[PDB]
């Protein structure tokens, strides 16, 4: 039974449950790089005494944290549990192809931990530009390894896309138009939209990559007519809407909380929202050369990508702006989920506010491949999803679980992680605006205090990571049982009960025309 | 048929607070401990 | 170079590095306003008893939530593109200097005249004189006449790296098969350190960049005894 | 009981065998590329292709046998092919923009023109002419297979099926004498970087949809198709248009424009 | 009745800002950690050629 | 030319597939593919739910184009209102496979 | 040929609690028993192959 | 005659950054007019400004590698 | 919409219904409290008789706590409405919640 | 009064100052007074006494809105254990500096930096605002 | 006794918001006004009195005779 | 949200036990390797 | 465009198949005689070891690492020219 229903799953349920258990063991991984990077930055002077060792582990830093954390966090562990049941499905589309979905991750993770265990890993970025990740500069098996991890990454979540669009098209009650599902529903559409198009062409880049490393191709090699900036169009390409992937279904996670706990039946400017969120899925698509303003562009092309990056500020102000109106005139609940959204809605905003500064090409050239950059994305991205991801988590781990969270111990856990994220990113603007390049394992003297405060701050963070683990114990030690939960007339999700069973909406709901 | 309710919707026991400490401190202790022995790994090759 | 504390960017050497710092001021102060304006509406919205939880009606708001913001993105692009195009417009240099990158090390060519090149490698800490700079020092600096327009053109001999001076405002990448062209004017006399800026393996974090920056009879002289 | 009309699966195996045989592909060309062996490759492979077998015969078991596919189910479907279609145009786009970055500025190394130097092209108006009108052909022939199955007739819709089929075989091996013909390989720069592995990938896909409709014949001997259900026909269908479309954009771009 | 926060937040408040700031203030100026700030104003300048 | 053999869903479809097909031919809709038609949910002309058990999910959507749908369980017995708009609703059960 | 789908539809239609990858008699299961034991066997092999990969052969 | 060379001016016909094909077409320029001049029985002199341009801009590798290719006979351009 | 006077008639109407069922009470103030208001002492006069034909003296106590709790910060208007409503409290023997001990926590 | 797990699906109650009037009764089951309270309620409230009016109100709601609005001294344990886990960090850190960093480098000495900071002045580092620019080079000292 | 007038009992909420969105417009401006003073003029300013009287050759002379360079001693 | 009294209470005394023991879990296997980097740096 | 001919009267399994084998086969019957009548083999051109071609940045996985995988010692000379 145990093998039937764990290995051999079609429920939603618990695959979405698979999946919170893989991505919060990979974001142990991750932090725990996080953490050697930051010690190795710590003081001056060199702690690993081996730069190509740094190189991976920030490198390896960065595909833990995306592929392994936030996307199956957010699109496979909430997306999986929350869509079906704010439907009123039975269950996805493909519930069988959703298994595979989930189970090529261990293989796409193992493959990540042989490159950094074979030879000297794949210390590249995770750009993976030839020619430093070609098999001159990286020869043998590291990088190739990584290719691979990213293949079976991507295969995991172009079916998952497809899964997820066919799902939210097809299986609604059939009264229910698309304008009357849930926010965090069309950010789920939205972001397996985003998916299912990028994710073909980084698999084009990064294949082209493994024949020039292996069949002597030269896309990316000047000596057969190829070009190392053809590799990097098709990876930003798919770059730039992986960061909205990254962020949307947190957008949708925010809109929920945000609502939940101001007492309001529903958000502020529903159509506004959803119109916002399309906006940026689109305008994510015209945008990926500002990865590239010192390549040696064009003006023309610096000017249209500059322009054409800052008009993504105005659908994201509309929703910056509607989670505010949301909150107004609100019965305000000051639950840990709430808080967790608070801190999201400032700190993502001072994160897409420096991303603005970046998009502007001529200060870029000074701020590109800076410390400036790590502490744009840093906000935006690691503090953004983290705090979605930990208020959606804190917010549904009793509809998932059945029990409650100690709310005291959750707002200490807030509290700490606010602190030391803050003190660990902040400084970095400093650093970026004063010179200091990115992707170094050790600075000129001038820039010891913001590092040595950067790095004191990681430790703060860490502490918090090891309390939300003890926070986690302590309620399913102690086994408090969910009653009665306020708002279901507005949060479908909920009306199953906590646990729902296995299998939900056997009888679909019944919704009128009229 | 499957059991449903809490403590049964998982793949991990949660029937003994103590032995559920022992699995969540290997499962999550093993993903942070696993990069400082990678980083160790690579150290000692040269 | 950058200084212990330092919260800004490096004081401007040419004039299109202080047009980037009065741009700069310009739109930190809009980052600045936006920014703690949002964080006092939250306060704002979480600090009253008052309650209004009926259906609000969003279109007039969501024209101001619109049409401020496009004037605000406005307002930070015309003079962005101005610099931006004011940057490209026809210089005539009366020098060109190539520098090639390479794992892991700089090297330059002076090839208008004489065939003049040398390599830059960093000086390691353990031979650095006493009060020279850890990681920033090298062995040859590159030469340059000050108050001149100068060419430079960068590439590199094998994998990606980026030729970077942050006190003019130069960053170009170093990208092999490739010949890129960036200038250089510095108002100045002096030395102007810069680091490599495309991630280019083991030792990225150890090949600067210095230029000096000296009267052109100078640059002359120093051109000719290093041939 | 339901009272839905979606279909909740069997608890099943194959997307676990799957992943793994996953694994071991990508784990076997690593050592095929590597480490001078291909033992893993081939299990995987071999596991590869059991999971596909098995997983799509029950598909086949659920809805022709179990009459599991409703037309909800049927429908969903059908967005699922067209989306995973989308996503095969999307790959292929990778590649015509990198045959195009590389044909509109050849670099100095080429020549600094397109063909480079010492690249001589096939001609257009020979095999690549034929094999255009190959599957051109077999778009017409399926497209009678389709409408012979919707009006009944069982001996027309595995006549054209088959000469659809044909095609299919006779395009496949026309490229393949034409690689072992072509004067230059894969090794010859960026034009023969371009070449095979932009036609290497759409001869790929030819062979997985020949397959496909060698499986949709199968079915149809065994009267599995009626007349107004037969999904896996037009998937079938469908991916072999998509087929045929993008060898009509190689065809225009590399062999014609790029010779 | 009193819940934990009445019986003990005093307590939890007073010795946890005590203890927070002593070992912050012990950490950042007792074990010889070098925060290199500005010489401006602290440091003579000193020949060195 | 034009030849038979191949089957129809009337001979050949089977399980739910068929149960939906013989159920749309009476006009019927056991598997709940439509959309019901709204009463005009006065206390005496109730929205009739039927069910196979003694409770449904409803959802509400009180106005055309109502973006926010307003749920609530519906039980066996006397009619229950909307909590949004007040429309009554009351829950006719059970049976379905005969 | 003749039309046998009337004789699947009630082989895998029997109420005998099989799930759809084993209902057509032993055949599935030894041909589950393959593909199982290939994947479990080949993805021990590839961790042997990794700890061999992981350390220099000089 | 016509000389005061500093270093290359501006070439509307190579605008932008990248400006590998100005220092590509200069080099041609020279040897095609070296050759030019060698045949017909003219001097070379008159070929002086590609060579002063492609001089100023081109690597001197890039230079190197494509004069060692002309002497094999592996030289892609036309000259 | 629609002007104040017109606002406060529906919502007097509304709690006047004579057979107003208990449903109906609830509804009505439920939705009333979510307005940006403090409602006029002729709807609450007309919500605490409907409370009286309803037999439910409790919530006509708990109405009066909502307009209170309804006026946030502005202390002055809940003395205001009540010293409006004292004649109704008085001819229907309603306490305050004031009186009732209730306003202490 | 209890409530189970098995009446999740049932309307509940529920004591929020946004909601004042809630779906059932805090009290189900009354006692045989509470029963004949009731009835007298169905009389003049005037003939109701004070702790019958109170004991109503409680049969209908559990708590009023003082009551559920009232604050807590929760800020108190949140703030202060938060201080102690980032008290907790800094033991970490002094392991850290202990067993984990060895030396900085030599440039970081007294006489070195007095050194360095003479060269940055005599090349005027940042001698419009950030550096040079604090340094009094005709007095030969930095700038009060 | 003495009856307590009427209070405004509509719009609180809106009324309150209207008042504090025109004081942080106010506030803005004003910290516009201290920043283009503080900061950006300032900026301007320092740049502009530098270079009015600057003399490249003697700052040149100045770092010469201190031996910063490689080309000039 | 309610919900029911916890059916096995996790009194302060285990909360400090199931504390420590989740920090030692992180803390100890990252310390031993980090305490001995230099036995590995040149080993 | 309308191609040039006419039916649509109905586009049916019989329209179908008279387009399979009255335009559709006939091309392919067409094609195959203009390619099999520009058959033969032309001359392989002159040997010249261009660096842009023959690229060899690592050994291929099969034979003895030089050799393409659909090598023809006809028309594919190795880096160092064609086979003997
Ligand atoms: C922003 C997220 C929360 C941040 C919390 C942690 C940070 C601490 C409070 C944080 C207090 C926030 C105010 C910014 C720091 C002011 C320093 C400055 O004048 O820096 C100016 C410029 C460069 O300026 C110059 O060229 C002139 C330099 C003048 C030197 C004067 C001496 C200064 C002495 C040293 C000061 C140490 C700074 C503190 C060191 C900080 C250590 C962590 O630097 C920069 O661009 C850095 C800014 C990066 C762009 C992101 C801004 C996003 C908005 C932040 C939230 C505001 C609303 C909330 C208002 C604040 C509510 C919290
Ligand atoms: C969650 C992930 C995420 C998100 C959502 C974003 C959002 C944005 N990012 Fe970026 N970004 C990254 C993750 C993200 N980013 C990462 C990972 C990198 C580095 C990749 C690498 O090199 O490794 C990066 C790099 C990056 C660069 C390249 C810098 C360089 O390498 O030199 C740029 C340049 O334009 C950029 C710009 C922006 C912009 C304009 C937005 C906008 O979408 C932000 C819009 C939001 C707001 C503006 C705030 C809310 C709005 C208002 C309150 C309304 C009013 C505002 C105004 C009028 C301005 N980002
Ligand atoms: C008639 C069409 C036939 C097509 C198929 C032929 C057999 C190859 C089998 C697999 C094909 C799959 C994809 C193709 C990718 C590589 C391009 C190869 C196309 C091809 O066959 O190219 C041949 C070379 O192939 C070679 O290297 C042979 C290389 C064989 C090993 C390929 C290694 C696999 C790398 C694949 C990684 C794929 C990643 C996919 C990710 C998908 C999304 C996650 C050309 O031969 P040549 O001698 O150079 O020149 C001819 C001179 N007379
Ligand atoms: C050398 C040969 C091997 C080379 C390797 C590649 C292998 C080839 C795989 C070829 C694909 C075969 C797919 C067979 C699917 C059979 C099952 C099927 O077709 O199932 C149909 C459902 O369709 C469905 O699932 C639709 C399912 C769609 C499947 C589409 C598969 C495309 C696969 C591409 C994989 C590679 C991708 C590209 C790599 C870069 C069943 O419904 P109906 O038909 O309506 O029947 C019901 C009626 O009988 C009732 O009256
Ligand atoms: C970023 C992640 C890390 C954050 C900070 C980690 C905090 C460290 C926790 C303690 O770790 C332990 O420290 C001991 C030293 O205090 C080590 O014993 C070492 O030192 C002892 C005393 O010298 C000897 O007795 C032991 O044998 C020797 O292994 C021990 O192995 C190690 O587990
Ligand atoms: Cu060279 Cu980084
Ligand atoms: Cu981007
Ligand atoms: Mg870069
Ligand atoms: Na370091
Ligand atoms: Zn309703």
């Amino acid at each position: 039974m145990f093998i039937n229903r764990w290995l051999f799953s079609t429920n939603h349920k618990d695959i979405g449950t698979l999946y919170l258990l893989f991505g919060a063991w990979a974001g142990m991984v991750g932090t725990a790089l996080s953490l050697l990077i930051r010690a190795e930055l710590g003081q001056p002077g060199t702690l690993l005494g081996d730069d190509q060792i740094y190189n991976v582990v920030v490198t390896a830093h960065a595909f833990v944290m995306i592929f392994f954390m936030v996307m199956p966090i957010m699109i496979g562990g909430f997306g999986n549990w929350l869509v079906p049941l704010m439907i009123g499905a039975p269950d996805m589309a493909f519930p069988r192809m959703n298994n595979m979905s989930f189970w090529l991750l261990p293989p796409s993770f193992l493959l990540l931990l042989a490159s950094s265990m074979v030879e000297a890993g794949a210390g590249t970025g995770w750009t993976v530009y030839p020619p430093l990740a070609g098999n001159l500069a990286h020869a043998g098996a590291s990088v190739d390894l990584t290719i691979f991890s990213l293949h079976l990454a991507g295969v995991s979540s172009i079916l998952g896309a497809i899964n997820f669009i066919t799902t939210i098209i097809n299986m609604k009650p059939p009264a229910m138009s698309q304008y009357q599902t849930p926010l965090f529903v069309w950010s789920v559409m939205i972001t397996a939209v985003l998916l299912l198009l990028s994710l073909p062409v980084l698999a084009a880049g990064i294949t082209m990559l493994l024949t020039d490393r292996n069949l002597n191709t030269t896309f990316f090699d000047p000596a057969g007519g190829g070009d190392p900036i053809l590799y990097q169009h098709l990876f930003w390409f798919f770059g730039h809407p992986e960061v909205y992937i990254l962020i949307l279904p947190g957008f949708g996670m925010i809109s929920h909380i945000v609502t939940y706990y101001s007492g309001k039946k529903e958000p502020f400017g529903y159509m506004g929202m959803v119109w916002a969120m399309m906006s940026i899925g689109f305008l994510g698509f015209i945008v990926w050369a500002h990865h590239m303003f010192t390549v040696g562009m064009d003006v023309d092309t610096r000017a249209y990508f500059t322009s054409a990056t800052m008009i993504i500020a105005i659908p994201t102000g509309v929703k910056v702006f509607s989670w505010l109106a949301t909150l107004h005139g609100g019965n305000i609940k000051w639950s840990p989920a709430m808080m967790w959204a608070l801190g999201f809605i400032f700190l993502f905003t001072v994160g897409g506010l420096t991303g603005i500064v970046l998009a502007n090409s001529s200060l870029d050239i000074v701020l590109h491949d800076t410390y400036y950059v790590v502490a744009h994305f840093h906000y935006v991205l690691s503090m953004g999803a983290v705090f979605a991801i930990m208020g959606g988590f804190v917010h549904w781990f009793p509809l998932f679980s059945g029990y409650t969270l100690n709310d005291t111990w959750a707002k200490i856990h807030f509290a700490i992680m606010f602190v030391g994220v803050n003190m660990t990113f902040f400084p970095q603007h400093f650093l970026g605006l004063s010179g200091m390049p990115r992707r170094y394992s050790d600075y000129p003297d001038a820039y010891t205090m913001w590092n040595t405060i950067s790095s004191m701050g990681s430790f703060i963070s860490l502490t918090a990571v090891m309390l939300m683990v003890f926070i986690i114990w302590e309620a399913f030690a102690s086994k408090r049982e969910v009653l009665t939960v306020d708002l279901t007339t507005t949060n479908l999700e909920w009306l199953n009960g906590c646990p729902p069973p296995y299998h939900t909406f056997e009888e679909p709901t019944y919704v009128n025309l009229k | 048929h499957y059991e449903e309710g809490p403590g049964k919707n998982i793949p991990f026991s949660v029937e003994n607070k103590w032995r559920l400490l022992a699995m969540m401190t290997l499962f999550f202790g093993s993903g942070f401990a696993a990069p400082f022995f990678i980083v160790r790994h690579q150290l000692l090759k040269k | 170079m950058a200084y212990p504390m330092q919260l800004g960017f490096q004081d401007a050497t040419s004039p299109i590095m202080e047009e980037l710092l009065h741009f700069h001021d310009h739109t930190l102060m809009i980052v600045f306003l936006i920014s703690s304006l949002v964080l006092y509406i939250i306060s704002l919205m979480l600090t009253t008893k008052l309650t209004h939880t009926s259906t609000m009606d969003a279109q007039e708001v969501e024209t101001i939530w619109t049409i401020l913001p496009a004037i605000i993105l406005i307002l930070i692009a015309l003079p962005s593109l101005r610099i931006l195009y004011m940057m490209d417009e026809i210089n005539n240099p009366s020098l060109t200097v190539k520098t090639m990158g390479h794992q892991w090390y700089w090297s330059y060519e002076y090839t208008d005249y004489e065939d003049l090149s040398f390599d830059s490698y960093m000086i390691p800490t353990s031979e650095l004189k006493p009060g020279e700079l850890r990681l920033l020092e090298v062995d040859n600096r590159v030469v340059l006449p000050m108050e001149m327009t100068i060419r430079m053109l960068v590439s590199s001999e094998d994998v990606l790296h980026s030729w970077a001076v942050p006190s003019l405002g130069l960053k170009t990448d170093a990208i092999p098969g490739r010949l890129n062209q960036t200038t250089l004017m510095s108002s100045r006399p002096g030395l102007y350190y810069g680091q490599c800026s495309e991630i280019c393996g083991s030792n990225h974090s150890f090949m600067p960049i210095v230029l000096e920056l000296v009267p052109l009879k100078y640059f002359e002289k120093w051109s000719a005894s290093m041939l | 009981h339901q009272t839905h009309a979606y279909h909740m699966v069997n608890p099943s195996p194959w997307p676990l065998t799957g992943a793994l045989s996953a694994l071991l592909m990508t784990s076997g060309l690593t050592m095929w590329f590597h480490f001078n062996s291909m033992t893993l490759l081939m299990i995987g492979l071999t596991t590869n292709m059991l999971t596909m077998y098995q997983w799509w015969r029950d598909v086949i078991r659920e809805s022709t046998f179990q009459g599991h596919h409703t037309p909800a189910v049927q429908k969903g479907l059908r967005y699922g092919m067209i989306l995973f279609i989308i996503s095969e145009v999307l790959f292929f786009t990778g590649f015509f923009w990198a045959f195009y970055h590389s044909s509109l500025a050849p670099t100095p190394e080429l020549g600094g023109c397109w063909p480079p130097t010492g690249i001589h092209p096939l001609n257009p108006l020979e095999v690549p002419l034929l094999n255009t009108s190959v599957l051109l052909a077999s778009g017409v022939s399926i497209t009678w297979a389709h409408h012979s199955l919707m009006e009944g007739d069982r001996k027309h819709m595995l006549q054209a099926l088959f000469i659809t089929i044909t095609l299919g075989v006779y395009f496949t091996l026309l490229q393949a004498s034409e690689y072992y013909e072509a004067p230059f390989t894969i090794s010859d720069g960026v034009y023969g970087s371009t070449f095979f592995v932009a036609t290497g990938f759409h001869g790929l896909h030819v062979i997985i949809g020949s397959t496909f409709l060698i499986v949709c014949f199968f079915r149809q001997l065994k009267f599995h198709f009626t007349s107004n259900h037969h999904f896996g026909f037009e998937a079938a269908a469908w991916y072999w248009h998509f087929v045929d479309v993008v060898w009509l954009f190689l065809y225009v771009s590399i062999y014609w424009w790029g010779s | 009745a009193p819940d934990f926060h009445d019986k003990y937040g005093n307590a939890v408040l007073a010795s946890g800002a005590t203890f927070c700031v002593a070992v912050w203030v012990y950490m950042a100026t007792q074990i010889g950690i070098e925060w290199n700030p500005s010489p401006v104003g602290r440091v003579t300048p000193k020949e060195w050629r | 030319a034009s030849g038979g053999g191949v089957p129809t869903d009337e001979e050949q479809a089977t399980g739910l597939e068929r149960e939906v097909m013989l159920a749309a031919r009476k006009g019927q809709d056991p598997y709940n593919i439509l959309a019901p038609k709204a009463t005009s949910g006065t206390k005496e002309d109730p929205n009739l739910v039927p069910s196979i058990t003694n409770k449904r999910i409803v959802g509400c959507i009180c106005e055309e184009d109502n973006s926010t749908v307003i749920w609530f369980w519906l039980h066996k017995g006397e009619a229950q209102r909307c909590p949004s708009c007040g429309t009554h609703y009351k829950l006719v059960p059970h049976q379905l496979a005969h | 040929f003749e039309n046998r789908v009337a004789e699947k539809q009630k082989l895998f239609q029997e109420d005998n609690g099989l799930p759809v990858h084993l209902k057509g008699g032993a055949t599935d299961n030894i041909l589950y028993r393959v593909t199982m034991t290939l994947c479990l066997g080949g993805t021990l092999y590839s961790l042997y192959c990794l700890g061999w990969a992981s350390f220099p052969h000089k | 005659k016509i000389k005061n060379y500093q270093t290359a001016p501006f070439d509307s016909r190579f605008p932008n950054q990248n400006q590998t094909r100005n220092c590509w077409q200069n080099y041609l320029d020279f040897h095609r007019c070296e050759k030019a001049m060698t045949a017909k029985g003219g001097d070379v002199s008159v070929c002086e400004w590609y060579r002063r341009v492609y001089k100023s801009l081109c690597p001197i590798s890039w230079v190197s590698t494509w004069d060692d290719r002309r002497a094999e006979g592996t030289f892609p351009g036309k000259i | 919409h629609e002007t104040d006077e017109e606002f406060d008639a529906r919502w007097v109407t509304y709690f006047n219904k004579p057979d107003i069922d208990a449903w109906e009470l609830r509804k009505g103030m439920n939705t009333l409290v979510g307005y940006d208001l403090v409602p006029e002492p002729k709807i609450i006069d007309a919500a605490l008789r409907a409370c009286r034909r309803l037999n439910d003296f409790a919530s006509a106590v708990r109405i009066l706590e909502v307009v209170k709790d309804k006026a946030g910060p502005h202390k002055e208007i809940y003395p205001y409405v009540i010293q409006e409503l004292r004649p109704t409290l008085n001819e229907l023997g309603i306490s305050t919640p004031e009186e009732l001990g209730l306003d202490k926590v | 009064s209890v409530v189970k797990s098995e009446d999740y699906a049932l309307p509940s109650y529920v004591d929020r100052r946004d909601y004042p009037l809630p779906d059932v009764a805090h009290v189900k089951n009354l006692s045989a007074s509470q029963k004949a309270l009731k009835e007298k309620e169905k009389a003049s409230w005037s003939s109701l006494s004070i702790d019958e009016k109170v004991e109503l109100y409680r049969l209908k709601f559990k708590e009023s809105f003082a009551e559920m609005n009232r604050s807590t001294n929760e800020w108190k344990t949140v703030v202060g254990a938060a201080m102690f886990f980032i008290g907790f960090t800094a033991l970490l850190l002094i392991w850290e500096k202990h067993y984990v960093y060895g030396p900085i480098p030599h440039t970081f000495e007294e006489e070195w930096v007095a050194k360095q900071t003479k060269r940055m002045l005599d090349m005027k580092v940042a001698p419009i605002q950030g550096f040079s620019a604090k340094w009094d080079y005709d007095k030969n000292e930095w700038k009060k | 006794s003495t009856a307590l007038a009427k209070p405004q009992m509509r719009g609180l909420l809106a009324r309150r918001l209207r008042f504090h969105i025109v004081g942080a417009f106010m506030v803005s401006l004003g910290f516009a006004t201290f920043y283009k003073f503080a900061v950006a003029e300032k900026r301007k300013k320092a740049y502009a009195d530098f270079y009015r009287n600057y003399d490249s050759m003697k700052d040149f002379e100045e770092m010469r005779k201190a031996g910063i360079f490689q080309s000039a001693k | 949200i309610t919900a029911k009294p916890a059916k096995t209470p996790t009194s302060p005394k285990e909360q400090a036990i199931g504390l420590s023991v989740t920090f030692l879990s992180f803390l100890l296997p990252a310390g031993w390797v980090l305490y001995h980097l230099d036995n590995y740096k040149k080993s | 465009a309308s191609a040039a001919k006419g039916d649509h009267g109905g586009t049916g399994a019989r329209t179908w198949r008279f387009l399979t084998f009255g335009l559709a086969l006939p091309s392919v019957a067409l094609c195959t005689l203009n390619s099999w009548l520009h058959s033969g083999h032309r001359e392989r051109p002159a040997f010249i070891p261009y660096h842009h071609l023959r690229i060899r940045t690592k050994p291929f996985s099969w034979g003895d690492g030089n050799h393409t995988f659909f090598h023809n010692p006809r028309v594919n000379p190795l880096p160092t020219g064609y086979e003997k």
